[PDB]
């Protein structure tokens, strides 16, 4: 498709389109599935903690 | 035991074993004790660690 020349308003030159740089995105411990997903209804939570010898 | 030794037949000679011996030892022993009690206290309102109600 055609655009105007560099140095003229009165010739046509043609444009082949873009290229695009994205930046590097890792995810790599997100993938592993370690994680579970624990959803709550609260905005804190508590534990128990028990111990013997 | 042990080895014997060369003796001449015209000049004659024996050879003896040593007596047998016998001993005797004796033993103690070890003696362990452990106790404990239940009380009705230790269980009147006392919430289970992991559990709300």
């Amino acid at each position: 498709m055609l655009t105007n020349s560099e140095k003229s308003r009165f010739f046509l030159a043609d444009l082949t389109g873009e290229v695009q740089s994205i930046p590097n995105t890792y995810g790599y411990i997100s993938n592993l599935g370690l994680f579970r997903s624990a959803p709550i209804t609260q905005t804190t939570f508590l534990m128990d903690l028990t111990d013997w010898d | 035991v042990s080895l014997l030794d060369a003796v001449d037949r015209d000049s004659r000679k024996a050879e003896t074993s040593a007596p047998e011996r016998v001993r005797q030892i004796s033993f103690p022993m070890m003696y362990f004790k452990e106790v404990e009690s239940i009380t009705p206290d230790e269980i009147q309102g006392v919430r289970q660690p992991g559990t709300a109600n």
